[PDB]
Parts: structure tokens; sequence; C-alpha cells
């Protein structure tokens, strides 16, 4: 069965999205924003106390298949929201004043593959013309300086940028949803591992966002809040200079759509376990990450 | 998350 304290396969997560919604219809509704190359449903959970014309914050997990702690966190977040609503004053204010769009697993096909065949798989599972090599890197497939740096044109590489921007059903789906809901979405948060970083634009170029100072201060303060629990140390900054230049990422793309607060979170750890983070760390990782997310949420709220 | 950075 489903556990927030263990890593769950896709069958279990899909059942969970229906179940948690069913148990908390007052705080959650579910849709799909599209289907994957292999026909799986890309579920989106709308978390919040329903109401007219509320602002929103968008968060996805599971862009990259092997980064299992990411998927884990989106599930954790949803439970924490429904548990503490009405009991913890900040979360209660958050869900009353805005909605969270939580996309638990974007790259479902790849995630299934990490369970069935190859634990270190990263990309999607789409086919490519002229080769048997499989998959596009979803975080190289957005229309943001697309395929110009830090990406590969070789389908056999783990950073393959795709045949065109939004060539992938999963990425086109995510981009379509954000475009369609741009007037309400105030922040974009995409959850990865590993490295323990908070990153903001730009990665597709060395240039800086006009609110570079604001983003840096917000990231800095969120890192502090995260460290308060267990002393876990995060680093922060523009993606290009903080980890590497990389084009076609969704954080940059979202920011260039006019979403002024856009962050890539890279969770635990720093390499001891890497992608294969032990389940015994799921709880602590998620608890500390919650503090950073809630700090950003509070900030967005007072900067509407 | 690119190997091996
Ligand atoms: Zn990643």
């Amino acid at each position: 069965g489903h556990s927030y304290e263990k890593y769950n396969n896709w069958e279990t997560i899909e059942a969970w999205t229906k179940q948690v919604t069913s148990e908390n219809p007052d705080l959650i509704s579910r849709t799909a924003i599209g289907t994957t190359f292999l026909g799986n449903n890309i579920y989106l959970l709308k978390v919040g106390k329903p109401g007219p014309n509320k602002p929103a914050i968008f968060m996805d997990c599971g862009f990259h298949a092997r980064e299992w702690i990411s998927h884990a966190f989106c599930q954790w977040f949803v439970r924490e929201a429904v548990l503490t609503y009405g009991y913890e004053s900040h979360m209660t204010e958050f869900l009353n004043k805005l909605d969270f769009y939580v996309l638990p697993v974007l790259n479902i096909d790849g995630y299934i593959y990490t369970w069935t065949k190859n634990r270190m798989w990263r990309k999607t599972r789409s086919t490519n013309a002229g080769t048997t090599c499989i998959g596009t890197d979803p975080n190289r497939n957005f229309d943001a300086g697309w395929c110009t740096t830090g990406a590969s044109t070789d389908p056999c590489d783990e950073t393959y940028c795709g045949s065109a921007a939004e060539s992938e059903k999963e990425t086109k789906a995510l981009a379509d949803f954000i475009r369609n809901n741009l007037s309400s979405i105030k922040a974009y948060l995409t959850i990865h591992s590993y490295s323990q970083m908070i990153l903001y634009p730009y990665s597709y170029d060395y240039k800086l966002p006009e609110n570079n100072a604001e983003l840096n201060n917000l990231a800095k303060a969120a890192v502090k809040e995260l460290a308060t629990l267990y002393g876990t140390k995060y680093t922060y900054g523009p993606g290009a200079t903080t980890i590497y230049p990389a084009a076609g990422g969704s954080d940059d793309w979202a920011y260039d759509q006019g979403i002024k607060y856009s962050f890539t979170f890279e969770l635990r750890d720093k390499g001891r376990y890497g992608f294969i983070l032990p389940e015994s760390q799921i709880q602590a990782t998620c608890e500390e990450t919650m503090l950073a997310i809630k700090y950003v949420t509070n900030y967005v709220l007072g900067h509407l | 998350x690119v190997y091996a950075f």
C-alpha cells in the first residue's frame, strides 16, 4: 500500500491521487493536464480551499525519473497540507488565500522504467527517428534558449534536448497548462535531486533576471529556514554559474513567461547516496524542505 | 542531476 515514508511505484501513486482527493474533497481536486508518450495520465492536484479568482503557486516533481526523493516530496507536501489545515495557522492562511497546483510526477514513463528496468534512467521514454536510443531530457525540452548550451543533440545522451522544443507530450502539456493559467500562477517551483541547491534563472545564458536581487535574497532566506531543522546546508544562485549552463529548462521558461518567482529545488544529498537516497531519510528531507516551500509561499503572498 | 556533477 501507499506510504509517505517509502518510495511508491506509479500504480500506487496513481491510486493515491484518487484516494487523497476522495478523502479530502474540501481541500483537493484532481485533473490531468495531458498524457505521456506511453499514454499514462499526467495528474495535477489542486490543493486549497476553493474560491473565486485566487492566485496560485505551481509545483511539480519527477521531471527526472531516477530522482525518487522528488516524487516523494510532492506526496509529502499534499498530506502535510491536508493534515495541518485548520491546525497550523500559516498553512491554513495559505490554503485559504491561494491554491497550490501540485504535479506529483511529470515524467511518469521514465519513472516506471526506473522501477521495471533501469534504476538510473533520467529521460522520457519516447522514440527517436534514425536511432534506437530512447528518450528526451524533459528539462532540456522547453523553449528557453532551446538546445544552445549544456544539452546534447545526440538522442543517446542523457541531456538530449529533443527534436524540437516541446517535442515531448509531457513538456508540451506542462507548458500548455501554465500558458493557459498565467494570470493566476504567481510562482513556479520544480523539485529535483540531488545537490542541495536552490536555483533560479538563468541557466540558458549567463545573463541575469531583472529581479535578480530579489530572487537571490528570497533564495538565501529560504535556505536559512531549511537549515533551521537539521542544519542541512544548501547553496543558492543563478543556475548557470551555480551548477552549470543548461538551456531548455522549465524554470527559465516559466520566468520568461512572466512568472517572477521561479526556482529549481535540488534536494538531498550531496553524493554519499545520490539518487538512491535511503527511505529512512525521506521524512527528514521532506520536513526541512517544507520549511523552505512555506517560506517562499508566504513571500509570494505578501508580494501580490 | 547530470552525471557526474
Ligand atoms: Zn533533476
